[PDB]
RNA sequence: AGUAGUAACAAG
RNA sequence: GAGAAAGCUAUU
RNA sequence: AUCUAUAAUAGCUUUCUC
């Protein structure tokens, strides 16, 4: 209508206003002259609502043949204004105005509405295409996690986005060509024939389009599934003491399988590597464990790749190792090199020093990237060599940064330039290799200005390559053109047919993740696979329901009260370091409650898990003595001997024990002379108390200065704040 | 008889796990009557109190009588001190600098760069802003456009640019003009028979004298927060004109960069993302104690944070993190705090003086406070007014160079309050002290060998923060071992607990229109569930609550029922005529299929299927009259009939605004044709320094020329639209 | 710079920390108990356990509310046609003729033959409402030269002590009755097992509330308020007759209306969200205000006539009251269901916390017991100066009661002292989970807390409620010192 | 009157 | 007459 | 490994003097 607005411009240019307004506004200030308004908006508008919907004609309706078509009345209820308001005034309706449109309106298409709504519909297939598993009453540890809310087509970044919209919608009023929403070309041509003679308004479509193309990602509480399919039902997938199992609709990617797959083979790694005959355990745990819907050892055929957990369980189920691993546009499948990844403090070139998990000895990797390939033979904190095939340029590029940050060598560390951080807003921990990944994809030319030259190789068929991207006679260092059964042991470690072993348990890492895919282990003891938490509320809760027969078990037997499943589930998250010592600290602690018959039920309960694992004394048989024990992750996972924990702690005026923020009600199941008992008498092994503080010792003794006092030695200790209590071994 | 104590439920559960009882937050909340000048005074004596003792002196820009209590005497005693030392603020600067190298840089190149790509339309993005030109309130937008005006007519040109740099270049030179011409309103006022009086509004031009553009461009207009939960008294609040607006982003911005950093910074964390730091935070300061050792935790709040904050301690703040940016940008920092410590307070309304034995009542304005002998006030407002005497100016507005008038700083502040918190140690005392900060509230975990080292640790906090110009208070702080705290309303115990009250107002109809307020109940009942301890039932029981309360806002009851109504006529006649009944809307009499499933699916996405062909036809009209079609050919809008819009027009009693009304209209049409031309300006903001007028021309002839080469018009209109664009 | 300038300043700058013990908590605003201050009256906007509701067996259909009042005044026709005032009590400032006058205009325009519930503007309407009572604004100059306008001394809400009625009706409007008032509207069939949980739950939990006095208060108030808004928005300049209505359903499922009495609605011209409407309210009761004179300043009591439920007759006595509103109090009780939200949630979560210990739904376990788990109780209140525990579903009725009272009583006191003393619970749990609480200012928490105990019933009550529950606290902590 | 509560409304 | 900042939600 | 990036409007919550 380009005549219409001709002339309209002409009519408007004949004030001395509008003339005024369009000369000496500027392009840049229409988005301040288009925000105009000489009035406030109303505050509180669920009062205005309330208030209005009282009034005869709170709705406004735009002028027009379809407005005609409302009758001014409907019987005795009038439906608009009259006649009186037409012009320089603005007609308005009541609601039950609306009503009869809908109910007597004329009847339009509805289409245009099923493609502006169209993710609304996918959100509703995938619930309808959906089955609903059972639900299960129990604590539910949830971590507050950025989550994409909910699934999308094509996830880029808001500019890209913005600019490929642009260019769907707005070619003509596009600007400049930016080179990454070329990338999109095709894409782009797509919605744009999907959009030829569509009459809907083009802000809608954009805001459509971008529904579908820009992900939300939020902090969000979650529990073992964060792919955006669970993300959309997260509020019916758990509560804090509730769980429902949910299995969506549509089709998953083949990235949140492995990943949930590795995830799960993690954690039966690290429940059976507690047990006796962890292959036995680890099986069977393996052959009722189901990844979304499918059984873990479909996912496991299917999927080519994952890490050294999964191939532990591929050999325990009787399928065949893939030794693959993945660095994100990386594909590295290694051919022979044992090595181990130690925690040691990194300087990078902006001076910062990490703590990072780097692998030692001399390993060798197939390397894929696309369509490119090649062979990587790498060291401890040193380069060795990358040979590379004839690939695309870009791709070329873009594997050679891979591999020379995969290397983790002092040249990529020091080549970094600018402002890269590991930690998350919220203070979690990122990965730096894949942070380190992440950045030179977009700055690798100050890696290869650090990297440095050398003069080209002159083989027969081999040729060097610069950062020029094209045949140079300098060549960078290490990088090199060539253009052309086992059987696992009892403890879950893989070895030849000779007798060298490949892959253990201690090389799974020790990272706790949350899955894509909601992980469902088909077994009744379930619970055995959660996270910490979990653990140590339902192990206690155990005690707790079997407290009658433990007591009457401890106090007659000797030893066969301290072996149990739930004790065995429960060692899963004891440091392996410290769970001997513990258990001979906890084994001592309740040894002398015994012998004294000074018994406390909390005491008793609290150190009883701990009972398990086989004793680890000193020299001269003496066990540690211990204020704190600690669980695996997180600072509040510990048990305190003394006093109370974020885990476990008990009040004896209400005999109310809480674990996990949880009240359970000792009363009953106790004497109330436990009230009137010393607590001294179990918080030191072979320690007893003798009476009130004692000036005469002074200070109050150390757990290291308490361990090798002689016996028969008084000493003071503080049980807790305001009890100095002495006592004597 | 047996009598009930609501209390003793905290007998058998802790207060905690139940603090949602505590929050009285199903009634209404309290709001203000009248002036809030009261307040206003209050507030003024009260930040001149706390620095009394400092170097009080007579400005030579605009002769307003200012107070200095930065480098004054220390305090001798445990009242509000504003008295900050200079020195201990730089090194409190130069440990959190050395515990984070490169941090001030980071944050000044990155707030440098973006003040580089900042455009003029960001101050638009604010709420009611004092208007210099009218001296009223007026929404940002208008008073930018105002301010923007009045600069054109004074020879000023910094805003065609585009740009947020070139535009306070004309505003810190707008303050050397020796005189000031704008448009101002004048009201015509009528004796209407009926008597009463009507206003009709009208733009002239005035004009200020130097001195007086500067008092105006410094003042802050203050009114009075309504429908605020937890005090009891009222207070007012205050807000800036676009003078200082422009100037506070940056240093907003810098500091946001700042405490997105520090590991202590309780901003600008919110929602989860807090949770998660506070969680890791106290997590690890847990497993950070010494062994054999004790540690406690401080929930504390600082006492008069804004009334004792000092402006000139900003400035240095702001000199000593930009230390090694470009000269310009170091001025541009220095700007604001500068600004701030020349501030002047409109008083407000005035206050009301009555006859009750004639039932007559007046306003007297600020000016005319000191026209009407003081024993004709209140006792509390002679006493105020008394005290107010000195630092009032005969314009009806106070000096208050000290104190920020309110929460304009905050993330600023946020730093300063880090800074306090990263000293973590005094004199090598057997104590070391960390937490966390978010504006005022603070956290403080002191880890030591005992109780008595854990309280000299504190005492040393409170101290050091006295050296900082923050005054802990000691009435609404307390202190016990580690493991359970409350900050920034949140309560943590052994885990941060969910407080359910604190989102009971957000249950109620939201008032947008019938559809989206359906969405937005069912939306945030979904996101109750995930992060507030909604449980199932509680979640279906506020379904059924919204639905009752959706039905009664909007006269929507069930087609079945007999409720009488001028639209329940139309809905009962509907659900005789429907026969897929399931299909039907909750806003025309349809059930309610809602469950906790499908929370997260639209209404007419969730009943589409179920819909009778007519109805769906009839309610998804592209082309119904209840929702706004853009046009100059008419587009279709694809949300059905309920997304109408109530057109607010405003009609304030006694006042006629018919010039107002043509300023907004000539801005309406204009931009509406705009948008017709530039069919992308609605979805991105559209840049250049040229007029609208060449920018429309040129596109409108190229159209014209595309579409003759195209086939689309023919000779002698593609003639006649030539014709009309060259007589522009 | 930071140790120099600590070295200097003067020690009189201090934290002072002082060590909490039991010992330490005093009682919260001891001039509650002062016997030289007052009762604090009743000045809730309707009544809550005095209400009297005229019972009509409905036919299910919502006809309309003229109509519903003229059958249930035809019903009781002995009460509408008594036409001479028989005075049991008068608010002080208040004229009992023009209240009488009022009423029976009331019953006229309420029981006649025409579709409108107008009155019109005589003398006695207009006293009641109050015509004419703003002052008329003048000029500033013209105040400024008159001496005798004096800017107003603001009135202080008074101080009162404690009155035993707002205890008797906290026992009342928890207690069990026999007619159910909520309306909750249809929900979408359950698919998932989560949402056949939470119906199971719902079952439970709405027939426990559902059967409270707490909850038809609840209903009428929110009815009350929807059609005064809808009456002030669509009749500003007219004075209406609105009748306080309710529908409740007995245990056999029928359906009856109750009329709780009569209001007048003034000129509604409310401009801003805090412009006052009058409303002169005419309430049945049963209670005779002669047994506690002091609950009842604002009010003018009537006796109308009789009323037979059994072989003993009961007075029925009409409390005639001016009130006001606002928009936003009327916006508020619109709303008010919500206070059944924060009295389930708090009460639900509960529950699940149980199931995560058992494994299990624990629902019908909590409320009613099962072969595996006992009943759980809860110390509800005290009887002879001892701990007395009641059901699960006694509790979440008092929590009830307690938001819904939070709505009642609710103001600027409310919301102070309500942030006040949480701060106090916050200290008195660390008291109690042994976390060795330190404290700066201990008597300047208190001052903050007692300056917001003036004459709000509920944070009178509240204060006294919070004594009693801390004594108790104090004597169960007198065993701790043991261990 | 009353609502209300440090100041307002009780139409302009 | 109803501000600043942060988080979240809805909408165009 | 979500780390980058992120138009405007409106609402809600929190904090910002007693
Ligand atoms: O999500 C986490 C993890 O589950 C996921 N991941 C890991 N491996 C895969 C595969 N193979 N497919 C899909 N997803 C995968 O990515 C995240 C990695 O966290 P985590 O596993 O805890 O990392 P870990 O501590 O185990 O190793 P890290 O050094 O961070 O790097 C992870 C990845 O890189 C491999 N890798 C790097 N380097 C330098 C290696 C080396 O020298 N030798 C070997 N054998 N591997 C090296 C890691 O092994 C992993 O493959
Ligand atoms: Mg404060
Ligand atoms: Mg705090
Ligand atoms: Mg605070």
């Amino acid at each position: 209508m380009t005549l219409a607005k001709i002339e309209l411009l002409k009519q408007l240019l004949r004030d001395n206003e509008a003339k005024t307004v369009l000369k000496q506004t500027t392009v840049d200030q229409y988005n301040i002259i288009r925000k105009f308004n000489t009035s406030r908006i109303e505050k509180n508008p669920s009062l205005r609502m309330k208030w209005a919907m009282c009034s005869n004609f709170p709705l406004a309706l735009t002028k027009g043949d379809m407005a005609n078509r409302i009758p001014l009345e409907y019987k005795g209820i009038q439906l608009k204004t009259n006649a009186e308001d037409i012009g320089t005034k603005g007609q308005m309706c009541s609601i039950a105005a609306v009503t009869w449109w809908n109910t007597y309106g004329p009847i339009g298409d509805t289409e245009g509405f099923e493609r502006v709504y169209e993710s609304f519909f996918l959100r509703k297939m995938r619930l309808d295409n959906a089955t609903w598993g059972r639900i299960t009453f129990g604590p539910v540890e949830r971590v507050r996690k950025r989550v994409l809310l909910n699934p999308l087509t094509k996830e880029m970044p808001p500019d890209e986005a913005s600019n490929v919209i642009m260019e769907i919608l707005f070619p003509k009023e596009a600007g400049i060509p930016r080179e990454s929403t070329w990338i999109h070309r095709e894409l782009i041509k797509e919605k744009r024939e999907k959009l030829k003679g569509t009459m809907i308004t083009p802000i809608v479509l954009a805001y459509m389009l971008e529904r579908e193309l820009v992900a939300r990602r939020r902090f969000l509480p979650v529990a073992g599934a964060t792919s955006a399919e669970f993300i959309e039902m997260l509020h019916c997938l758990q509560g804090e003491n509730w769980r429902q199992i949910y299995h969506p609709g549509g089709n998953k990617l083949t990235e949140s399988r492995s990943q949930s797959m590795i995830v799960a083979c993690r954690k039966i790694i690290r429940r059976s590597i507690v047990a006796s005959n962890p292959l036995e355990l680890a099986v069977e745990i393996a052959n009722k464990t189901v990844i979304d819907t499918e059984p873990l050892k479909s996912c496991l055929a299917a999927i080519d790749g994952g890490d050294v957990a999964c191939d532990i369980i591929r050999a325990a189920l009787g399928l065949k190792i893939r030794q693959r691993q993945r660095f994100g546009r990386l594909e590295l499948k290694r051919i022979s090199g044992r090595g181990f990844k130690n925690d040691e403090e990194i300087l990078i070139g902006n001076g910062t020093i990490q703590k990072i998990g780097i692998w030692d000895g001399e390993e060798e990797f197939h390397v894929r990237c696309g369509e490119c390939r090649g062979i990587l033979k790498k060291s401890k904190m040193k380069l060795e060599k990358l040979l590379i095939n004839s690939a695309k340029k870009e791709d070329m590029r873009d594997l050679i940064i891979l591999c020379m940050v995969f290397s983790q060598d002092t040249r990529m560390f020091q080549g970094v330039r600018g402002e890269i951080n590991f930690l998350n807003r919220a203070g979690q921990l990122l990965s730096p290799m894949y942070q380190l990944q992440r950045y030179f994809l977009n700055r690798s030319n100050d890696l290869f200005d650090q990297w440095g030259y050398e003069e080209s190789p002159k083989a027969s068929e081999l040729h060097g390559i610069n950062e020029s991207m094209n045949a140079s006679d300098y060549t960078l260092k290490g990088v090199v053109v060539t253009r052309n059964k086992v059987s696992i042991t009892k403890n879950l470690s893989l070895i030849k047919r000779t007798g060298e072993v490949i892959m253990g348990a201690n090389d799974v890492s020790e990272l706790e993740s949350q899955a894509q895919l909601m992980i469902t282990y088909d077994t009744p003891k379930m619970w055995e696979m959660g996270t910490t938490k979990e653990l140590v509320q339902n192990t206690y809760q155990w005690v707790l329901k079997n407290l009658v027969t433990l007591k009457a078990q401890f106090l007659l037997g000797k030893e066969d009260m301290f072996q149990w499943d739930a004790f065995e589930a429960f060692e899963s998250i004891i440091p392996q370091k410290m769970a001997g010592q513990y258990s001979g600290f906890a084994r001592a602690v309740l040894k002398q409650m015994r012998d004294q018959e000074v018994m406390k039920t909390d005491q008793f309960i609290k150190l009883l898990p701990f009972c398990f694992s086989p004793p680890k004394l000193r020299s001269n048989g003496e066990p540690y003595q211990f204020l704190k024990l600690v669980l695996k992750g997180g600072g509040e996972n510990f048990i305190e001997v003394r006093k109370g924990s974020p885990l476990f702690s008990y009040n004896p005026q209400t005999e109310v024990l809480t674990i996990c923020g949880r009240m359970m009600s000792l009363k009953g199941k106790i004497e109330d002379e436990e009230r009137n008992r010393s607590m001294g008498n179990a918080v030191l092994a072979g320690f007893l108390v003798s009476g009130k503080y004692d000036p005469d010792l002074g200070d109050f003794k150390t757990i290291e200065e308490l361990e090798k006092l002689k016996p028969g030695e008084k000493a003071n200790i503080l049980l807790y704040q305001g009890k100095p209590v002495k006592v004597v071994k | 008889g047996m009598n009930i104590n609501p209390y003793f439920l905290f007998i058998d559960v802790p207060i905690q796990a139940a603090i949602s009882t505590t929050f009285p937050y199903t009634g209404v909340p309290p709001y203000s009557h009248g002036t809030g000048t009261g307040y206003t005074i209050d507030t003024v004596i009260r930040t001149h109190e706390y620095s009394n003792k400092g170097k009080q002196y007579i400005s030579d820009v605009t002769g307003c009588t200012m107070v200095d209590p930065t480098n004054g005497p220390l305090p001798e005693d445990n009242e509000p001190s504003a008295y900050a030392q200079l020195d201990c603020v730089l090194e409190a600067l130069d440990r959190m600098d050395e515990e984070h190298p490169g941090l001030f840089q980071a944050a000044s190149q990155n707030a440098m760069e973006t003040l580089m790509v900042t455009t003029v339309d960001k101050l638009t993005q604010g709420r009611q802003t004092f208007d210099w030109t009218v001296c009223r309130n007026q929404p940002a937008a208008t008073a930018l456009n105002t301010t923007i005006t009045s600069f054109r007519l004074n020879d000023l040109n910094g805003a065609d640019k585009g740009g947020l740099i070139p535009f306070c270049q004309d505003i810190i030179d707008s303050l050397d003009r020796p005189e000031m011409t704008f448009f101002s309103v004048k009201n015509i006022k009528k004796k209407l028979p009926a008597f009463l009086i009507k206003r009709i509004p009208m733009k002239v031009k005035d004009k200020i004298t130097k001195v007086e553009y500067i008092k105006r461009a410094l003042s802050l207009n203050t009114m009075t927060k309504d429908a605020e939960r937890g005090k009891l008294k009222r207070r007012a609040i205050a807000t800036a004109g676009i003078q200082i607006r422009g100037f506070v982003l940056v240093v907003e911005n810098l500091a946001k960069n700042i405490c997105e950093n520090l590991e202590q910074s309780g901003l600008p964390v919110g929602g989860n993302e807090k949770k998660a730091k506070l969680s890791n935070a106290v997590a690890k300061m847990l497993s950070n104690c010494p062994p054999g050792g004790i540690s406690m935790t401080v929930t504390g709040d600082n006492t008069k944070w804004n009334e004792c904050l000092n402006p000139r301690i900003f400035l240095a703040m702001t000199e000593r993190i930009t230390r090694d940016s470009p000269i310009w940008f170091r001025d541009f920092c220095s700007i604001a705090p500068v600004l701030f410590s020349n501030k002047i307070a409109r008083l407000g309304k005035g206050f009301m003086i009555t006859s009750k034995t004639k039932r007559l009542k007046a306003q007297i304005p600020c000016p005319d406070l000191f026209s009407i002998p003081l024993e004709r006030y209140n006792e509390e407002t002679r006493a105020k007014l008394k005290k107010l005497k000195p630092f009032f100016n005969e314009e009806g507005t106070a000096s208050l160079s000290p104190g920020m008038m309110m929460g304009m700083f905050n993330m600023l502040s946020t730093v300063l309050g880090v800074a306090a918190l990263g000293i973590k140690n005094i004199g090598n005392k057997e104590y070391l002290w960390d937490g966390l900060q978010s504006s005022d509230d603070f956290a403080l975990f002191v880890n030591a060998k005992d109780e008595e080292t854990c309280m000299e640790g504190i005492n040393d906090f409170y101290r050091t923060c006295k050296l900082l110009g923050i005054n802990m208070s000691k009435k609404k702080s307390y202190c016990n071992e580690t493991g359970m705290f409350e900050f920034t309303s949140m309560f943590y115990r052994d885990g941060f607990v969910s407080n359910f009250a604190m989102e009971l107002p957000s249950f109620g109809v939201a008032g947008v229109n019938e559809s989206a307020d359906m969405a937005i109940g069912m939306t945030i009942i979904k996101n109750n569930m995930i992060n507030n301890g909604m449980g199932p039932a509680t979640a279906q029981t506020a379904i059924q609550l919204f639905i009752a309360d959706y039905r009664y806002t909007y006269k929507c009851h069930r087609g079945d029922s007999k409720v009488e109504g001028k639209r329940m006529k139309i809905i009962k006649e509907l659900w005789e005529n429907t026969k897929g009944r399931d299909g039907l809307l909750v806003a025309d009499g349809g059930p309610n299929i809602y469950n906790l499933r499908n929370l997260h699916i639209p209404e007419i996405v969730l009943k589409y299927n179920l819909m009778d062909p007519e109805y769906k036809g009839r309610l998804l009209h592209p082309q119904n009259p209840f929702v706004g079609h853009l046009s100059i050919m008419d587009y279709d809008a694809v949300s059905g009939t309920h997304s109408w819009r109530t057109k607010r027009n405003r009609s304030i009693l006694n006042t006629d605004q018919r010039n107002m009304i043509l300023e907004e209209q000539c801005y309406a049409k204009c931009c509406n044709l705009f948008e017709a031309c530039f069919n992308s300006a609605s979805y991105r903001k559209p840049v250049g320094q040229h007029s609208m007028l060449e920018a429309m021309a040129h596109r409108l002839r190229m159209d014209a020329r595309l579409d003759y080469e195209s086939g689309r018009m023919s000779k002698d209109d593609f003639e006649k639209a030539m014709a009309h664009l060259g007589e522009i | 710079a930071i140790e120099r300038n600590l070295a200097r300043m003067s020690p009189l700058v201090s934290v002072t920390p002082k060590k909490l013990t039991w010992e330490d908590l005093r009682p919260i605003g001891p001039h509650i108990y002062n016997h030289e201050l007052p009762e604090v009256p009743y000045n809730a906007f309707l009544l809550m356990s005095d209400e009297l509701g005229l019972a009509n067996m409905t036919e299910g259909k919502s006809k309309k509310p003229k109509t519903l009042a003229k059958e249930c005044l035809e019903k009781y026709s002995t009460l509408r046609d008594q036409t001479d005032p028989i005075l049991i009590m008068k608010s002080e400032k208040a004229n009992e003729n023009f209240l009488w006058k009022l009423w029976r205009d009331c019953v006229n325009t309420i029981s006649n033959e025409e579709m409108s519930n107008e009155l019109q503007k005589t003398n006695y309407a207009k006293w009641a409402t109050g015509d004419g009572l703003t002052y008329q604004k003048i000029m500033k100059e013209v105040a400024i030269d008159d001496e005798t306008m004096c800017q107003e001394e603001p009135k202080i809400p008074n101080k009162c002590r404690v009155a035993a009625w707002v205890q008797t009706e906290m026992n009342l409007l928890s207690t069990l009755t026999s007619k159910r008032a909520l309306d909750l509207p249809e929900i979408g069939p359950d698919v998932a097992p989560v949402e056949h949980v939470g119906s199971e739950r719902r079952k439970y939990f709405v027939n426990e509330i559902n059967y409270c006095k707490a909850s038809t208060v609840m209903m009428k108030y929110v009815l009350f308020h929807t059609s005064l808004l809808n009456e002030s928005n669509a009749s500003m300049g007219k004075y209406k007759v609105i009748p306080i209505t309710n529908r409740v359903v007995n245990e056999k499922g029928e359906s009856f209306d109750m009329l709780y009495g009569l209001a007048v609605k003034g000129q509604s011209h409310l401009r801003g969200d805090t412009d006052v409407v009058t409303v002169v309210t005419f309430e049945f009761s049963s209670t005779d205000p002669r047994v506690d004179s002091g609950k009842w300043p604002k009010y003018t009591v009537f006796r109308i006539g009789s009323l037979f439920v059994s072989g003993r007759e009961k007075s029925v006595y009409l409390y005639c009251r001016v009130n006001g509103t606002n928009k936003i109090q009327m916006k508020w009780g619109m709303e008010a269901r919500r206070c059944l939200l924060q009295s389930m949630q708090q009460m639900e979560a509960i529950v699940e916390q149980e199931s995560s210990i058992q494994g299990y739904d624990m629902t019908k376990a909590c409320f009613k017991g099962d072969r595996v788990n006992s009943p759980k109780t809860f110390s509800i209140g005290t009887q002879e100066g001892k701990l007395v525990k009641g059901s699960f579903g006694k509790a979440l009725r008092v929590i009830f009661t307690k938001c819904l009272m939070h709505y009642v009583f609710g103001n600027a006191q409310l919301e102070g002292f309500s942030a006040e003393s949480r701060r106090l619970l916050l200290l008195i749990q660390a008291l109690k989970d042994r976390k060795g609480p330190w404290v700066f200012d201990l008597e300047g928490m208190y001052s903050g807390i007692e300056e917001c105990i003036s004459n709000n019933p509920w944070v009178i009550q509240s204060a006294y409620w919070f004594n009693e529950w801390l004594g108790f606290e104090k004597e169960g902590s007198k065993v701790l010192e043991s261990v």
